[PDB]
Protein backbone atom coordinates (compact mmCIF):
# COMPACT_ATOMS: atom_id res chain seq x y z
CA UNK A 1 0.00 0.00 0.00
CA UNK A 2 3.04 2.21 0.58
CA UNK A 3 6.55 2.07 -0.81
CA UNK A 4 10.05 3.49 -0.38
CA UNK A 5 12.38 3.64 -3.39
CA UNK A 6 16.00 2.67 -2.78
CA UNK A 7 19.07 2.06 -4.91
CA UNK A 8 22.53 0.83 -3.98
CA UNK A 9 24.94 3.60 -4.94
CA UNK A 10 26.95 1.37 -7.30
CA UNK A 11 23.84 -0.09 -8.98
CA UNK A 12 21.86 1.17 -11.96
CA UNK A 13 18.35 -0.08 -11.18
CA UNK A 14 16.02 0.98 -8.37
CA UNK A 15 14.06 -1.36 -6.08
CA UNK A 16 11.11 -0.96 -3.72
CA UNK A 17 10.24 -1.77 -0.12
CA UNK A 18 6.49 -2.33 0.29
CA UNK A 19 4.83 -1.61 3.64
CA UNK A 20 1.70 -0.20 5.29
CA UNK A 21 1.13 3.27 6.72
CA UNK A 22 2.38 6.80 6.24
CA UNK A 23 6.07 5.93 6.54
CA UNK A 24 8.81 3.63 7.79
CA UNK A 25 11.47 4.05 10.45
CA UNK A 26 15.05 4.25 9.27
CA UNK A 27 15.47 1.09 11.37
CA UNK A 28 12.72 -0.92 9.66
CA UNK A 29 13.81 0.27 6.20
CA UNK A 30 17.37 -0.90 6.86
CA UNK A 31 16.01 -4.19 8.22
CA UNK A 32 13.85 -4.77 5.13
CA UNK A 33 16.68 -3.89 2.72
CA UNK A 34 18.97 -6.40 4.46
CA UNK A 35 16.42 -9.22 4.45
CA UNK A 36 15.14 -8.58 0.92
CA UNK A 37 18.69 -8.72 -0.49
CA UNK A 38 19.98 -11.53 1.79
CA UNK A 39 22.89 -9.39 3.00
CA UNK A 40 23.64 -11.58 6.04
CA UNK A 41 23.71 -11.32 9.81
CA UNK A 42 25.32 -7.87 9.74
CA UNK A 43 28.76 -8.82 11.10
CA UNK A 44 30.43 -8.30 7.69
CA UNK A 45 29.07 -4.89 6.69
CA UNK A 46 27.54 -1.56 7.63
CA UNK A 47 24.37 -0.22 5.99
CA UNK A 48 23.80 3.53 5.72
CA UNK A 49 20.90 5.43 4.13
CA UNK A 50 21.34 8.75 2.31
CA UNK A 51 19.26 11.47 0.67
CA UNK A 52 19.77 11.46 -3.13
CA UNK A 53 19.67 15.26 -3.47
CA UNK A 54 21.32 16.70 -0.34
CA UNK A 55 23.63 13.66 0.05
CA UNK A 56 23.05 13.78 3.82
CA UNK A 57 22.79 10.56 5.80
CA UNK A 58 19.75 9.34 7.73
CA UNK A 59 21.87 8.82 10.85
CA UNK A 60 18.91 8.43 13.27
CA UNK A 61 17.22 5.02 13.21
CA UNK A 62 14.09 6.48 14.86
CA UNK A 63 13.34 8.94 12.04
CA UNK A 64 10.20 8.09 10.06
CA UNK A 65 10.79 8.38 6.31
CA UNK A 66 7.50 9.31 4.58
CA UNK A 67 5.99 7.14 1.88
CA UNK A 68 7.10 7.52 -1.77
CA UNK A 69 10.54 8.82 -0.71
CA UNK A 70 13.71 7.78 -2.54
CA UNK A 71 17.03 7.09 -0.81
CA UNK A 72 20.55 5.99 -1.72
CA UNK A 73 21.94 2.92 0.07
CA UNK A 74 25.63 2.21 0.72
CA UNK A 75 26.96 -1.14 1.98
CA UNK A 76 30.38 -0.59 3.57
CA UNK A 77 32.83 -2.81 5.50
CA UNK A 78 32.26 -3.43 9.18
CA UNK A 79 34.57 -1.37 11.38
CA UNK A 80 28.75 -1.23 17.27
CA UNK A 81 30.23 -0.52 13.85
CA UNK A 82 28.20 -3.12 11.95
CA UNK A 83 24.61 -3.92 10.95
CA UNK A 84 23.82 -6.70 13.43
CA UNK A 85 21.24 -4.56 15.26
CA UNK A 86 19.09 -4.55 12.10
CA UNK A 87 19.06 -8.39 12.17
CA UNK A 88 18.62 -9.26 15.85
CA UNK B 1 55.39 20.21 -5.96
CA UNK B 2 54.17 16.69 -5.14
CA UNK B 3 51.10 14.77 -6.28
CA UNK B 4 49.28 12.07 -4.33
CA UNK B 5 49.20 8.38 -5.23
CA UNK B 6 46.04 6.85 -3.77
CA UNK B 7 45.41 3.18 -2.97
CA UNK B 8 42.37 1.57 -1.35
CA UNK B 9 40.70 -1.84 -1.69
CA UNK B 10 37.01 -2.54 -2.15
CA UNK B 11 37.80 -6.11 -1.10
CA UNK B 12 40.64 -8.49 -0.45
CA UNK B 13 42.50 -6.34 2.07
CA UNK B 14 43.31 -8.05 5.38
CA UNK B 15 41.38 -11.00 3.96
CA UNK B 16 41.47 -13.53 1.13
CA UNK B 17 38.47 -13.14 -1.16
CA UNK B 18 36.45 -10.58 -3.16
CA UNK B 19 39.67 -9.02 -4.46
CA UNK B 20 39.33 -5.49 -5.85
CA UNK B 21 41.88 -2.68 -5.49
CA UNK B 22 41.79 0.90 -6.83
CA UNK B 23 44.72 3.11 -7.84
CA UNK B 24 44.46 6.85 -8.51
CA UNK B 25 47.31 9.09 -9.67
CA UNK B 26 47.18 12.27 -11.78
CA UNK B 27 43.50 11.92 -12.66
CA UNK B 28 43.76 8.29 -13.82
CA UNK B 29 41.92 5.42 -12.12
CA UNK B 30 42.88 1.73 -12.38
CA UNK B 31 40.91 -1.19 -10.93
CA UNK B 32 42.81 -4.39 -10.09
CA UNK B 33 40.71 -7.59 -10.19
CA UNK B 34 37.01 -8.16 -9.44
CA UNK B 35 36.30 -11.26 -7.35
CA UNK B 36 33.71 -12.55 -4.91
CA UNK B 37 33.97 -14.00 -1.41
CA UNK B 38 33.31 -17.77 -1.59
CA UNK B 39 31.80 -17.73 1.91
CA UNK B 40 28.76 -15.74 0.73
CA UNK B 41 26.25 -15.61 -2.12
CA UNK B 42 24.44 -12.88 -4.00
CA UNK B 43 25.36 -9.29 -3.23
CA UNK B 44 26.80 -10.38 0.12
CA UNK B 45 29.68 -11.98 -1.84
CA UNK B 46 30.58 -8.75 -3.68
CA UNK B 47 33.33 -6.20 -2.98
CA UNK B 48 32.14 -2.98 -1.36
CA UNK B 49 31.42 -1.29 -4.69
CA UNK B 50 29.05 1.24 -3.09
CA UNK B 51 32.10 3.00 -1.60
CA UNK B 52 33.53 4.07 -4.98
CA UNK B 53 32.21 5.65 -8.18
CA UNK B 54 32.88 2.83 -10.65
CA UNK B 55 32.17 5.19 -13.57
CA UNK B 56 35.55 6.85 -12.83
CA UNK B 57 37.58 3.69 -13.57
CA UNK B 58 39.55 3.99 -16.80
CA UNK B 59 40.90 0.43 -17.07
CA UNK B 60 40.13 -2.77 -15.19
CA UNK B 61 42.77 -5.51 -15.20
CA UNK B 62 42.09 -9.14 -14.26
CA UNK B 63 45.12 -11.08 -13.00
CA UNK B 64 43.61 -14.56 -13.45
CA UNK B 65 40.37 -16.52 -13.65
CA UNK B 66 39.96 -17.62 -10.02
CA UNK B 67 36.62 -16.85 -8.39
CA UNK B 68 38.10 -14.50 -5.79
CA UNK B 69 39.51 -12.39 -8.64
CA UNK B 70 37.10 -12.57 -11.61
CA UNK B 71 33.67 -13.78 -10.44
CA UNK B 72 32.48 -10.20 -9.81
CA UNK B 73 33.33 -9.10 -13.38
CA UNK B 74 29.95 -10.07 -14.96
CA UNK B 75 28.20 -8.06 -12.25
CA UNK B 76 30.52 -5.07 -12.76
CA UNK B 77 29.98 -5.07 -16.53
CA UNK B 78 26.20 -5.56 -16.38
CA UNK B 79 24.77 -3.98 -13.21
CA UNK B 80 27.07 -1.04 -12.37
CA UNK B 81 28.02 2.34 -13.84
CA UNK B 82 31.37 0.92 -14.97
CA UNK B 83 32.24 2.10 -18.47
CA UNK B 84 36.00 1.61 -18.74
CA UNK B 85 37.91 -1.05 -20.63
CA UNK B 86 38.68 -4.56 -19.35
CA UNK B 87 41.89 -6.49 -20.03
CA UNK B 88 43.15 -10.01 -19.34
CA UNK B 89 45.51 -12.49 -20.94
CA UNK B 90 44.33 -14.75 -23.75
CA UNK B 91 44.16 -18.01 -21.71
CA UNK B 92 42.33 -16.14 -18.94
CA UNK B 93 39.58 -14.95 -21.29
CA UNK B 94 39.37 -18.35 -22.99
CA UNK B 95 38.90 -19.98 -19.58
CA UNK B 96 36.68 -17.17 -18.25
CA UNK B 97 34.21 -17.91 -21.07
CA UNK B 98 33.15 -21.18 -19.42
CA UNK B 99 33.24 -19.91 -15.83
CA UNK B 100 30.93 -17.05 -16.87
CA UNK B 101 27.61 -18.84 -16.32
CA UNK B 102 28.59 -20.15 -12.89
CA UNK B 103 29.98 -16.76 -11.86
CA UNK B 104 26.68 -15.03 -12.69
CA UNK B 105 24.65 -17.59 -10.73
CA UNK B 106 26.68 -16.98 -7.56
CA UNK B 107 26.19 -13.20 -7.60
CA UNK B 108 22.53 -13.31 -8.73
CA UNK B 109 21.07 -15.22 -5.78
CA UNK B 110 18.92 -12.35 -4.51
CA UNK B 111 18.60 -13.31 -13.36
CA UNK B 112 20.36 -16.23 -15.03
CA UNK B 113 22.92 -15.55 -17.74
CA UNK B 114 21.56 -15.65 -21.30
CA UNK B 115 23.20 -15.82 -24.71
CA UNK B 116 22.16 -12.21 -25.38
CA UNK B 117 24.32 -10.84 -22.56
CA UNK B 118 27.23 -12.83 -24.05
CA UNK B 119 28.10 -9.77 -26.16
CA UNK B 120 28.46 -7.28 -23.30
CA UNK B 121 29.65 -9.78 -20.67
CA UNK B 122 32.39 -11.37 -22.79
CA UNK B 123 33.05 -9.90 -26.24
CA UNK B 124 33.89 -6.46 -24.79
CA UNK B 125 36.82 -7.97 -22.86
CA UNK B 126 40.13 -7.09 -24.51
CA UNK B 127 43.16 -9.39 -24.43
CA UNK B 128 46.84 -8.60 -23.96
CA UNK B 129 49.92 -10.63 -24.76
CA UNK B 130 52.66 -11.11 -22.20
CA UNK B 131 55.49 -8.56 -22.39
CA UNK B 132 53.55 -6.30 -24.79
CA UNK B 133 52.84 -2.84 -23.38
CA UNK B 134 49.36 -1.38 -23.92
CA UNK B 135 48.73 2.39 -23.77
CA UNK B 136 45.23 3.64 -22.91
CA UNK B 137 44.94 7.45 -22.53
CA UNK B 138 48.25 7.76 -20.72
CA UNK B 139 47.96 4.55 -18.67
CA UNK B 140 50.55 1.98 -19.76
CA UNK B 141 50.44 -1.58 -18.45
CA UNK B 142 52.28 -4.82 -19.18
CA UNK B 143 51.49 -8.43 -18.30
CA UNK B 144 54.30 -10.55 -16.83
CA UNK B 145 54.36 -14.24 -15.95
CA UNK B 146 53.01 -15.02 -12.49
CA UNK B 147 52.81 -18.81 -12.31
CA UNK B 148 49.93 -19.83 -10.05
CA UNK B 149 47.57 -21.01 -12.84
CA UNK B 150 47.47 -20.85 -16.63
CA UNK B 151 46.93 -17.30 -17.89
CA UNK B 152 47.77 -15.67 -14.56
CA UNK B 153 49.69 -12.41 -14.87
CA UNK B 154 51.38 -9.72 -12.83
CA UNK B 155 50.71 -6.20 -14.09
CA UNK B 156 53.21 -3.36 -14.06
CA UNK B 157 51.36 -0.06 -14.58
CA UNK B 158 53.04 3.23 -15.49
CA UNK B 159 51.35 6.61 -15.08
CA UNK B 160 53.50 9.70 -15.75
CA UNK B 161 56.74 7.97 -14.78
CA UNK B 162 55.34 6.31 -11.64
CA UNK B 163 55.51 2.51 -11.87
CA UNK B 164 53.35 0.13 -9.82
CA UNK B 165 53.66 -3.67 -9.80
CA UNK B 166 50.63 -5.80 -8.91
CA UNK B 167 51.49 -9.45 -8.39
CA UNK B 168 47.99 -10.84 -8.20
CA UNK B 169 48.51 -14.36 -6.91
CA UNK B 170 51.94 -15.62 -7.92
CA UNK B 171 54.40 -18.44 -7.34
CA UNK B 172 58.15 -18.74 -7.84
CA UNK B 173 58.79 -22.46 -7.23
CA UNK B 174 59.25 -24.25 -10.55
CA UNK B 175 55.93 -25.79 -11.55
CA UNK B 176 55.42 -28.97 -13.54
CA UNK B 177 53.78 -27.03 -16.38
CA UNK B 178 53.81 -23.31 -15.57
CA UNK B 179 56.40 -20.57 -15.94
CA UNK B 180 57.33 -19.10 -12.57
CA UNK B 181 56.90 -15.42 -11.75
CA UNK B 182 59.51 -13.10 -13.25
CA UNK B 183 61.10 -9.81 -12.17
CA UNK B 184 60.14 -6.94 -14.52
CA UNK B 185 63.18 -5.34 -16.20
CA UNK B 186 62.22 -1.88 -14.90
CA UNK B 187 62.01 -0.78 -11.28
CA UNK B 188 58.73 -0.14 -9.45
CA UNK B 189 57.91 2.61 -6.96
CA UNK B 190 55.01 0.68 -5.40
CA UNK B 191 54.63 -3.08 -4.93
CA UNK B 192 51.21 -4.62 -4.27
CA UNK B 193 51.87 -8.24 -3.33
CA UNK B 194 49.83 -11.09 -1.89
CA UNK B 195 50.31 -12.35 1.68
CA UNK B 196 48.39 -15.63 1.65
CA UNK B 197 50.77 -17.84 3.65
CA UNK B 198 52.18 -15.08 5.86
CA UNK B 199 55.46 -16.13 7.47
CA UNK B 200 54.79 -19.86 7.06
CA UNK B 201 57.07 -22.27 5.19
CA UNK B 202 56.17 -25.01 2.72
CA UNK B 203 58.04 -28.15 1.72
CA UNK B 204 59.69 -28.53 -1.70
CA UNK B 205 57.68 -29.87 -4.62
CA UNK B 206 59.38 -33.28 -4.62
CA UNK B 207 58.42 -33.71 -0.95
CA UNK B 208 54.80 -32.60 -1.35
CA UNK B 209 54.34 -34.87 -4.39
CA UNK B 210 55.73 -37.96 -2.65
CA UNK B 211 53.67 -37.15 0.45
CA UNK B 212 50.62 -36.82 -1.81
CA UNK B 213 51.15 -39.99 -3.86
CA UNK B 214 51.99 -42.26 -0.92
CA UNK B 215 49.00 -40.96 1.06
CA UNK B 216 46.53 -41.74 -1.74
CA UNK B 217 48.27 -45.03 -2.53
CA UNK B 218 47.84 -46.18 1.07
CA UNK B 219 44.19 -45.07 1.18
CA UNK B 220 42.97 -46.79 -2.00
CA UNK B 221 44.72 -50.05 -1.09
CA UNK B 222 42.75 -50.35 2.17
CA UNK B 223 39.46 -49.92 0.30
CA UNK B 224 38.99 -46.19 0.87
CA UNK B 225 37.96 -43.76 -1.85
CA UNK B 226 39.72 -40.39 -2.04
CA UNK B 227 37.96 -37.08 -2.72
CA UNK B 228 40.08 -34.11 -3.85
CA UNK B 229 38.10 -30.83 -3.87
CA UNK B 230 39.50 -28.66 -6.66
CA UNK B 231 38.54 -25.55 -8.57
CA UNK B 232 37.06 -26.21 -12.02
CA UNK B 233 40.55 -25.94 -13.54
CA UNK B 234 44.02 -24.57 -12.92
CA UNK B 235 45.72 -26.45 -10.10
CA UNK B 236 43.64 -29.57 -10.79
CA UNK B 237 45.72 -30.18 -13.92
CA UNK B 238 48.90 -30.17 -11.83
CA UNK B 239 47.46 -32.90 -9.59
CA UNK B 240 46.37 -34.85 -12.67
CA UNK B 241 49.93 -34.69 -14.03
CA UNK B 242 51.26 -36.10 -10.74
CA UNK B 243 48.67 -38.89 -10.56
CA UNK B 244 48.69 -39.93 -14.22
CA UNK B 245 52.48 -40.28 -14.09
CA UNK B 246 52.45 -42.08 -10.74
CA UNK B 247 49.66 -44.43 -11.82
CA UNK B 248 51.72 -45.59 -14.80
CA UNK B 249 54.80 -45.96 -12.59
CA UNK B 250 52.69 -48.53 -10.73
CA UNK B 251 50.44 -49.78 -13.53
CA UNK B 252 50.87 -53.35 -12.28
CA UNK B 253 49.09 -52.40 -9.04
CA UNK B 254 46.55 -49.74 -10.08
CA UNK B 255 46.54 -49.81 -13.88
CA UNK B 256 43.52 -50.13 -16.12
CA UNK B 257 40.30 -50.23 -14.14
CA UNK B 258 42.09 -50.87 -10.83
CA UNK B 259 40.94 -47.84 -8.80
CA UNK B 260 40.01 -45.40 -11.59
CA UNK B 261 40.72 -41.66 -11.48
CA UNK B 262 37.81 -39.30 -12.07
CA UNK B 263 37.85 -35.61 -13.00
CA UNK B 264 34.30 -34.66 -12.01
CA UNK B 265 33.14 -31.26 -13.29
CA UNK B 266 30.60 -29.79 -15.66
CA UNK B 267 33.56 -28.09 -17.40
CA UNK B 268 35.78 -31.17 -17.77
CA UNK B 269 35.70 -31.52 -21.57
CA UNK B 270 36.08 -27.81 -22.40
CA UNK B 271 38.60 -27.03 -19.65
CA UNK B 272 40.98 -29.61 -21.11
CA UNK B 273 40.83 -28.35 -24.72
CA UNK B 274 41.88 -24.92 -23.44
CA UNK B 275 44.94 -26.46 -21.76
CA UNK B 276 45.89 -28.48 -24.86
CA UNK B 277 45.76 -25.31 -27.00
CA UNK B 278 47.94 -23.09 -24.77
CA UNK B 279 50.91 -25.44 -24.35
CA UNK B 280 53.17 -22.97 -26.19
CA UNK B 281 52.63 -20.53 -23.28
CA UNK B 282 53.97 -23.01 -20.69
CA UNK B 283 57.43 -23.85 -19.40
CA UNK B 284 60.07 -25.71 -21.40
CA UNK B 285 59.75 -28.88 -19.31
CA UNK B 286 56.20 -29.50 -20.57
CA UNK B 287 56.72 -28.53 -24.23
CA UNK B 288 59.70 -30.88 -24.48
CA UNK B 289 57.55 -33.89 -23.55
CA UNK B 290 54.89 -32.39 -25.82
CA UNK B 291 57.57 -32.44 -28.55
CA UNK B 292 59.16 -35.74 -27.43
CA UNK B 293 56.19 -38.13 -27.65
CA UNK B 294 54.41 -35.65 -29.99
CA UNK B 295 51.26 -36.51 -27.99
CA UNK B 296 49.62 -33.98 -25.69
CA UNK B 297 50.68 -34.58 -22.05
CA UNK B 298 47.22 -33.40 -20.97
CA UNK B 299 45.66 -36.46 -22.63
CA UNK B 300 45.61 -38.66 -19.52
CA UNK B 301 45.52 -42.44 -19.88
CA UNK B 302 44.63 -43.26 -16.25
CA UNK B 303 41.97 -40.54 -15.82
CA UNK B 304 38.36 -40.51 -17.04
CA UNK B 305 36.00 -37.55 -17.29
CA UNK B 306 32.66 -37.37 -15.48
CA UNK B 307 30.11 -34.60 -15.92
CA UNK B 308 27.48 -35.48 -13.37
CA UNK B 309 26.69 -38.24 -10.88
CA UNK B 310 23.50 -39.47 -12.56
CA UNK B 311 25.22 -42.51 -14.09
CA UNK B 312 28.14 -42.92 -11.66
CA UNK B 313 28.37 -46.49 -10.38
CA UNK B 314 30.38 -46.05 -7.17
CA UNK B 315 31.69 -49.36 -5.88
CA UNK B 316 35.32 -50.09 -5.13
CA UNK B 317 38.06 -47.58 -4.33
CA UNK B 318 38.33 -44.56 -6.61
CA UNK B 319 40.05 -41.17 -6.59
CA UNK B 320 37.70 -38.26 -7.27
CA UNK B 321 38.89 -34.80 -8.37
CA UNK B 322 35.67 -32.80 -8.09
CA UNK B 323 34.68 -29.21 -8.20
CA UNK B 324 34.06 -26.71 -6.53
CA UNK B 325 37.13 -26.41 -4.37
CA UNK B 326 35.64 -24.97 -1.25
CA UNK B 327 32.95 -27.71 -1.20
CA UNK B 328 30.33 -24.97 -0.92
CA UNK B 329 27.95 -26.68 -3.39
CA UNK B 330 27.95 -28.60 -6.65
CA UNK B 331 29.37 -32.08 -7.08
CA UNK B 332 32.31 -32.21 -4.64
CA UNK B 333 29.90 -31.34 -1.82
CA UNK B 334 27.53 -34.12 -2.92
CA UNK B 335 30.28 -36.74 -2.76
CA UNK B 336 31.54 -35.25 0.51
CA UNK B 337 28.17 -35.96 2.14
CA UNK B 338 28.25 -39.41 0.50
CA UNK B 339 31.74 -40.58 1.55
CA UNK B 340 32.45 -38.84 4.88
CA UNK B 341 30.37 -41.28 7.03
CA UNK B 342 33.00 -43.97 6.31
CA UNK B 343 36.06 -43.73 8.52
CA UNK B 344 38.74 -44.89 6.05
CA UNK B 345 37.77 -42.54 3.22
CA UNK B 346 40.08 -39.56 2.72
CA UNK B 347 39.19 -35.93 2.00
CA UNK B 348 42.44 -34.33 0.80
CA UNK B 349 42.50 -30.52 0.57
CA UNK B 350 45.14 -29.28 -1.88
CA UNK B 351 44.21 -25.60 -2.27
CA UNK B 352 43.86 -22.66 0.06
CA UNK B 353 40.58 -22.95 1.96
CA UNK B 354 39.07 -19.49 2.44
CA UNK B 355 37.65 -18.56 5.85
CA UNK B 356 33.99 -19.45 6.30
CA UNK B 357 33.84 -22.25 3.71
CA UNK B 358 33.20 -25.96 4.18
CA UNK B 359 36.72 -26.83 2.98
CA UNK B 360 38.11 -24.77 5.87
CA UNK B 361 35.54 -26.18 8.30
CA UNK B 362 36.23 -29.82 7.40
CA UNK B 363 39.92 -29.45 8.32
CA UNK B 364 38.85 -28.93 11.94
CA UNK B 365 37.51 -32.53 11.87
CA UNK B 366 33.94 -31.91 13.11
CA UNK B 367 31.82 -34.77 14.35
CA UNK B 368 29.05 -33.96 11.85
CA UNK B 369 28.47 -31.68 8.88
CA UNK B 370 25.14 -30.11 7.84
CA UNK B 371 23.59 -31.40 4.63
CA UNK B 372 23.47 -28.94 1.75
CA UNK B 373 19.89 -29.72 0.70
CA UNK B 374 18.56 -28.87 4.19
CA UNK B 375 20.84 -27.52 6.95
CA UNK B 376 19.15 -28.86 10.09
CA UNK B 377 19.90 -32.53 9.25
CA UNK B 378 23.49 -33.48 10.06
CA UNK B 379 25.75 -36.11 8.50
CA UNK B 380 28.41 -37.93 10.57
CA UNK B 381 31.97 -37.19 9.45
CA UNK B 382 34.24 -40.17 10.13
CA UNK B 383 36.50 -39.88 7.06
CA UNK B 384 40.16 -38.95 7.34
CA UNK B 385 40.99 -35.31 6.59
CA UNK B 386 44.41 -34.21 5.35
CA UNK B 387 45.95 -31.14 3.72
CA UNK B 388 48.86 -31.04 1.26
CA UNK B 389 49.23 -27.65 -0.39
CA UNK B 390 49.40 -27.31 -4.16
CA UNK B 391 47.78 -23.85 -4.16
CA UNK B 392 50.76 -22.35 -6.06
CA UNK B 393 51.24 -19.40 -3.73
CA UNK B 394 54.67 -18.24 -2.60
CA UNK B 395 55.64 -19.19 0.93
CA UNK B 396 57.49 -16.80 3.26
CA UNK B 397 60.99 -17.31 1.84
CA UNK B 398 59.84 -17.24 -1.79
CA UNK B 399 57.81 -14.09 -1.10
CA UNK B 400 60.60 -12.30 0.77
CA UNK B 401 63.15 -13.11 -1.95
CA UNK B 402 60.88 -11.77 -4.70
CA UNK B 403 60.03 -8.64 -2.70
CA UNK B 404 63.77 -8.05 -2.21
CA UNK B 405 64.41 -8.43 -5.95
CA UNK B 406 61.71 -5.85 -6.73
CA UNK B 407 63.18 -3.49 -4.09
CA UNK B 408 60.32 -1.01 -4.15
CA UNK B 409 60.34 1.73 -1.48
CA UNK B 410 56.60 1.19 -0.79
CA UNK B 411 55.05 -2.24 -0.22
CA UNK B 412 51.28 -2.69 0.09
CA UNK B 413 50.15 -6.10 1.34
CA UNK B 414 46.87 -7.63 0.14
CA UNK B 415 45.21 -11.03 -0.16
CA UNK B 416 45.90 -12.52 3.26
CA UNK B 417 44.11 -12.89 6.58
CA UNK B 418 44.86 -10.30 9.25
CA UNK B 419 47.13 -12.53 11.34
CA UNK B 420 49.38 -13.91 8.55
CA UNK B 421 49.39 -10.49 6.89
CA UNK B 422 50.40 -8.79 10.13
CA UNK B 423 53.21 -11.27 10.74
CA UNK B 424 54.46 -10.78 7.18
CA UNK B 425 54.53 -7.01 7.70
CA UNK B 426 56.63 -7.34 10.87
CA UNK B 427 59.13 -9.62 9.13
CA UNK B 428 59.44 -7.21 6.19
CA UNK B 429 59.88 -4.17 8.44
CA UNK B 430 62.50 -6.10 10.40
CA UNK B 431 64.25 -7.37 7.27
CA UNK B 432 64.47 -3.76 6.02
CA UNK B 433 65.38 -2.18 9.37
CA UNK B 434 68.90 -1.36 8.13
CA UNK B 435 67.56 1.14 5.58
CA UNK B 436 65.23 2.77 8.12
CA UNK B 437 65.91 6.49 8.39
CA UNK B 438 67.99 6.58 5.20
CA UNK B 439 66.95 7.40 1.63
CA UNK B 440 66.09 3.77 0.77
CA UNK B 441 63.81 3.20 3.77
CA UNK B 442 61.09 0.68 2.89
CA UNK B 443 57.51 1.44 3.97
CA UNK B 444 55.07 -1.44 4.45
CA UNK B 445 51.29 -1.02 4.64
CA UNK B 446 48.62 -3.60 5.56
CA UNK B 447 45.43 -1.58 5.07
CA UNK B 448 41.94 -2.85 5.76
CA UNK B 449 39.17 -2.58 3.17
CA UNK B 450 38.17 0.97 2.15
CA UNK B 451 41.15 2.53 3.95
CA UNK B 452 43.11 4.98 1.82
CA UNK B 453 46.90 4.77 1.59
CA UNK B 454 48.26 8.11 0.36
CA UNK B 455 51.80 8.41 -1.03
CA UNK B 456 53.52 11.58 -2.25
CA UNK B 457 55.81 11.50 -5.28
CA UNK B 458 57.56 13.82 -7.76
ZN1 LIG C 1 44.31 -17.54 -7.17
ZN1 LIG D 1 43.44 -15.28 -4.78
Amino acid sequence: SSTIFYRFKSQRNTSRILFDGTGLTVFDLKREIIQENKLGDGTDFQLKIYNPDTEEEYDDDAFVIPRSTSVIVKRSPAIKGNATRYVT
Amino acid sequence: NTTTFKFFSLGGSNEVGRSCHILQYKGKTVMLDAGIHPAYQGLASLPFYDEFDLSKVDILLISHFHLDHAASLPYVMQRTNFQGRVFMTHPTKAIYRWLLRDFVRVTSIGGLFSDEDLVDSFDKIETVDYHSTVDVNGIKFTAFHAGHVLGAAMFQIEIAGLRVLFTGDYSREVDRHLNSAEVPPLSSNVLIVESTFGTATHEPRLNRERKLTQLIHSTVMRGGRVLLPVFALGRAQEIMLILDEYWSQHADELGGGQVPIFYASNLAKKCMSVFQTYVNMMNDDIRKKFRDSQTNPFIFKNISYLRNLEDFQDFGPSVMLASPGMLQSGLSRDLLERWCPEDKNLVLITGYSIEGTMAKFIMLEPDTIPSINNPEITIPRRCQVEEISFAAHVDFQENLEFIEKISAPNIILVHGEANPMGRLKSALLSNFASLKGTDNEVHVFNPRNCVEVDLEFQ
